[PDB]
């Protein structure tokens, strides 16, 4: 009991299947590969790259800005929606 | 609105827990400085409005 | 109309030279046909088979 | 009115003593900034003692005790024990007075007294009892509009060098190894090497840094991000700044003005009060954030009205549009 | 001593909690901006 | 015009209403009373009628604590009041008191859908049942 | 007994630092 109804979505599209090619990374290559060596050497390379990369005679106050070097608050990622630094910035920006 | 009031409640609670940020000696510096200014400026204090005040 | 009404001939009503306009509707129809077949097909099918119950 | 303030500010600059003369290496510095969080960081306990210096202790205790109340939105309730409430009727006076205090911090008492002058013969907005009071100090013009700071500096070469040497002193980071030591060729003459492009930034950052160090962080602060700096020196003809809604440029005729010319009223002529001469030109431009506000105002008219009558919308438009035009006028064109 | 609410740490440094041996890196954004292909075609 | 003095009738009815409806619905409670609004009902609950509020004399410790704190944070009553555990208006009155004294047929026809029980190793043939 | 669950009957459906003393007495 199959209905003669249709729908736009259903119609043919992409009837061909893109098989992976040899340089894309066909399974043939994969089977032969020694992944572990490749993974190690890539890792080493990455590490190396990283290494390469790296008067007023009168006032109330003596210098406040002495050792204040920013701090890694934007390097910390926090899994807490209200104490993420992203949230702080958002809250700072949009409320007055 | 709700977020802002949350972080607000946070900042109030942290201001009570962590105490006044102005420290102390600083605050004395402010109060003293203001005093000197108003001194050299002959500023007389503003009194309380009397019962009979024509304005 | 510009080219046709070039000389003595004026702005008057009489220019026949449809071929162009006629083409245009035919191209339209070439494409719209399959659409109407699919849409009218569904219309008929709903009419006779019934609106599908499930809304599945 | 605010735009008239802009005019007092421009002609105030142009009337300063020898203001545009770069002959000896003089350097002018315009600095604009905000106090960042100011309202929010006012301390009630301190604010009470500060008001006790002004008005009868009762008035002070009323004003203060008012800023301590409960904020409610639907479900939420909390107490505000720290930040000042803006929406109070008299909150204005608190803001301006506290701002007076922090001004006394920034300018320093000696200079500030010099500006307000003797209480027996106070001065106007911009002027001093004497010329020697102008030349007496680097700070020249100081304008504070609510929480915004507009400052204009005049430096002799020595004073500037000193400032640069102090900033470039304990302010290294030190960091920036790649930037700090950059190699170049000392074999050649200066002109055949790293010219002068950023060297102008130094004086600027030294300024902004010097200002910041006069404001204790717990009181208020100033963020380089929101601030802006401009510098006038033999390398830089143009002097840019932003007051209120107006973006202002100033080009002297003592610099390279080349062909002297008039133009639409968008060009102001800055006329020396002494010599009745037109010594420079100020160009006006409508600032970005302003345009943004207007655009959000139109968008407010479209969005907020789906129901309202068509005659009503046109009223909304007209009101906003004269709101822009009466205010900006010349700068619009 | 005193810390303004401007800073006030909550939570230990990212690195500290895990320990030294592991490397902790926060990737935000990305690289190889999208027009690039993961799996590049043959030619 | 709505403002005025609180009445025992309005106050008891406020007790009952708060009991029934709950703390977060004020507009519903203001609906029953006359000459009073929702804000006034809420603040009247949390200021005075609330049973968690402590109505009694102040012990010596509470006076020490109140005086010390009031000298610590002048004029801030809504900050101090929770610390001592009393109402702001109350600790105010007590403070001025301390300075004052100090100086259709698919059913009924045919068995809707029928599953005859499956049949298992025993005889169900014989069985039938009686009428009502 | 442990897995008795408190009924979720619906309601819809503080400390201080001593630095305040040092400050206030200072002022
Ligand atoms: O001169 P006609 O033979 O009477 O042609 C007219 C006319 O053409 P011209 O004015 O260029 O001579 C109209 O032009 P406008 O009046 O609009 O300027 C044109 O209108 P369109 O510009 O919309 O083509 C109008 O058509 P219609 O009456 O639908 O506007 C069209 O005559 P037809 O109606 O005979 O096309």
């Amino acid at each position: 009991q199959l209905s003669k109804q249709y729908s736009s979505r259903d119609l043919p599209s992409h009837t061909k299947i893109k098989y992976r090619q040899t340089t894309q990374d066909a399974p043939e290559e994969v089977r032969n590969r020694d992944f572990r060596r490749e993974l190690e050497e890539r890792e080493r390379a990455a590490a190396r790259e990283k290494n390469r990369d790296r008067w007023d005679d009168d006032v109330v106050f003596k210098n406040c800005a002495k050792g204040v070097d920013d701090q890694k608050k934007d390097k910390r990622f926090v899994n807490d929606t209200l104490r993420s630094e992203f949230h702080k910035k958002f809250m700072e920006k949009y409320i007055k | 609105t709700r977020l802002y009031l949350k972080a607000e409640q946070e900042r109030q609670h942290n201001y009570l827990k962590d105490g006044p940020y102005i420290t102390a000696e600083e605050a004395v510096a402010v109060y003293t400085t203001t005093v000197h200014w108003l001194e050299s400026r002959r500023f007389s204090p503003i009194p309380f409005p009397p019962l009979s005040y024509k304005h | 109309y510009y080219r046709f009404n070039t000389g003595p001939v004026g702005k008057g009503p009489g220019c026949g030279f449809w071929a162009a306009g006629w083409r245009v509707w035919l191209f339209f129809m070439r494409g719209i046909t399959p659409l109407l077949e699919r849409w009218l097909g569904n219309l008929l099918a709903r009419q006779f088979e019934g609106r599908h119950s499930k809304g599945v | 009115p605010p735009p008239l303030l802009v005019y007092k500010w421009c002609q105030g600059i142009n009337n300063l003593q020898d203001v545009w003369e770069t002959s000896e290496g003089e350097c002018n510095v315009m600095l604009e900034s905000r106090f960042e969080k100011m309202y929010e960081k006012i301390d009630l306990t301190l604010l009470n003692r500060l008001l006790r210096l002004i008005v009868d202790h009762n008035i002070a205790d009323y004003m203060t005790a008012k800023n301590n109340v409960v904020i409610n939105y639907k479900d939420m309730n909390h107490t505000n024990s720290y930040g000042i409430i803006r929406g109070l009727q008299f909150a204005s006076f608190i803001v301006q007075y506290y701002g007076l205090v922090m001004d006394l911090l920034v300018l320093g008492l000696h200079r500030a007294s010099e500006m307000a002058g003797p209480p027996q013969m106070p001065n106007d907005f911009l002027s001093f009892q004497d010329i020697a009071t102008e030349a007496a100090h680097p700070i020249r013009l100081f304008c504070r509009y609510i929480d915004r700071i507009h400052i204009f500096f005049r430096f002799t070469a020595d004073e500037a060098r000193d400032l640069i040497q102090r900033y470039l002193t304990e302010h290294p980071d030190p960091n920036n190894e790649n930037i700090v030591g950059y190699n170049n060729k000392k074999c050649w003459p200066r002109d055949a090497r790293m010219r002068l492009m950023k060297h102008d930034v130094n004086l600027g950052r030294a300024v902004f840094w010097d200002i910041k160090n006069r404001l204790p962080r717990s009181v208020t602060t100033v963020q380089w991000e929101n601030s802006f700096v401009s510098v006038y020196s033999k390398d830089n003809p143009n002097l840019l700044f932003n007051m209120c809604g107006f973006e202002c440029r100033i080009l002297p005729k003592c610099r390279t003005s080349y062909e002297e010319f008039t133009h639409k009223d968008g060009v102001w002529n800055l006329q020396n009060e002494v010599t009745k001469e037109r010594t420079a030109q100020c160009f006006l431009r409508v600032d970005d954030e302003s345009m943004q506000r207007f655009h959000n105002r139109v968008r407010q008219i479209l969005m907020a009205s789906g129901s309202t009558t068509f005659t009503k919308i046109v009223n909304k438009w007209n009101t906003a549009l004269i709101g822009l035009m009466t205010y900006f006028r010349e700068a619009v064109v | 001593e005193v810390v303004l609410h401007e800073d006030k740490k909550y939570y230990p440094t990212a690195e500290e909690v895990y320990g030294p041996e592991v490397e902790t890196i926060v990737q935000e954004e990305d690289t190889q901006p999208l027009t690039e292909p993961i799996i590049k075609p043959v030619k | 015009i709505k403002g005025g003095v609180w009445r025992n009738t309005e106050d008891e009815i406020l007790k009952a209403a708060v009991m029934k409806y709950g703390k977060n619905q004020w507009s519903r409670i203001a609906s029953l009373l006359h000459r009073k609004s929702a804000k006034q009902c809420k603040a009247r609950w949390y200021e005075w009628l609330d049973p968690s509020i402590k109505k009694t004399e102040w012990s010596r410790e509470e006076e020490e604590k109140l005086l010390h704190l009031a000298k610590l944070m002048p004029t801030q009553w809504r900050t101090i009041a929770p610390i001592i555990g009393r109402t702001a208006a109350q600790c105010l009155e007590h403070y001025e008191f301390l300075l004052d004294k100090a100086a259709g047929v698919d059913y009924n026809a045919e068995i809707p859908f029928e599953k005859k029980p499956a049949l298992g190793f025993y005889d169900t043939s014989e069985e039938n049942y009686q009428a009502l | 007994q442990e897995w008795k669950i408190p009924p979720c009957i619906s309601n819809w459906k503080v400390h201080i630092n001593e630095n305040f003393a040092k400050l206030a007495e200072a002022l």
